[PDB]
């Protein structure tokens, strides 16, 4: 139960903002 | 690695408590909490 | 505390005819007249729209989250 | 080597567990993280210390509002931990990032330290929360 991380969950850039 | 994962009894959030460790939620505070479904074969019989 | 799935006498499927029962009574017609338009015919089956308490309600009243 | 070095990375699943934590400024100070400047390319910065942001946003089930003062070399500038990526640390990356650190002149940290610092984290997630942290917590 460390990082059931199985990629991600799409993660957000800084200049996209 | 099983960490005991319990239920809050109001606010139903997910809580990991271990042994030597007061049962109080993450958030807010409460003092009444329930357990989770078994993980065995539980089969019955439409009888 | 919900509609039965058979009628315990008869055994006839009345489970799925308690929405029904409701909407029927609901419009314009009673109950007399309901239970033979939905199809109960012996007395035994007429029980289960009649005599039934829907406690289901208040048990969903206590809504675990949210 | 970039595989010695992703031990320490902190992740964006591991964060989430730490978000109310006292001590916030020890243990994390010192790793590194991937965090996405942005198109793919990514760049590893030093985590100075912790800053509290005034802006409120949502991280999946849990929500922070506090920053992350990272630092690249020479350029800082505050950050965020949504930002953050689970990937590991790339060749590519890592060249880039040793190319920082030898420009802006500041030393690579021994491997040691990073071997000493790796066992904070480990030490803090088995940590018996026994005394009075959880008001605080949920507060
Ligand atoms: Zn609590
Ligand atoms: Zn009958």
């Amino acid at each position: 139960t460390s990082t059931y991380g199985r990629y991600g969950s799409q993660t957000p850039m800084y200049g996209s903002g | 690695q099983q960490p005991m994962i319990y239920i809050c009894g109001e606010c139903h959030t997910e809580n990991e408590i271990k042994s030597r460790d007061p049962i109080r939620c993450r958030e807010c505070g409460y003092r009444i909490m329930y357990k989770k479904r078994t993980k065995r074969l539980v089969v019955f019989d439409a009888r | 505390m919900i509609i039965p799935v058979r009628c315990f006498t008869c055994g006839k499927i009345v489970g799925n005819k308690w929405e029904a029962y409701l909407g029927l009574l609901q419009a314009e017609y009673t109950e007399g007249d309901a239970l033979d338009a939905l199809g109960l015919k012996r007395y035994c089956c007429r029980r289960m729209l009649l005599a039934h308490v829907d406690l289901i309600e208040k048990l969903l009243n206590y809504a675990p989250l949210e | 080597l970039p595989e010695e070095l992703n031990r320490v990375r902190l992740s964006r699943h591991k964060l989430e567990r730490w978000c109310h934590m006292p001590f916030f400024a020890k243990t994390v100070t010192g790793c590194f993280v991937r965090i996405g400047i942005g198109k793919p390319v990514y760049r590893v910065a030093e985590i100075t210390g912790v800053v509290e942001t005034a802006k409120v946003y949502q991280l999946g089930g849990t929500r922070t509002n506090k920053g992350l003062q990272l630092r690249h070399g020479n350029d800082q500038r505050v950050f965020r931990l949504e930002f953050v990526s689970n990937q590991e640390f790339t060749e590519s990356e890592f060249m880039k990032w040793k190319e920082a650190m030898f420009s802006a002149g500041m030393q690579l940290p021994t491997l040691d330290e990073i071997n000493k610092k790796e066992l904070s984290i480990k030490e803090a997630l088995n940590y018996k929360f026994n005394d009075q942290d959880i008001e605080e917590i949920v507060k």
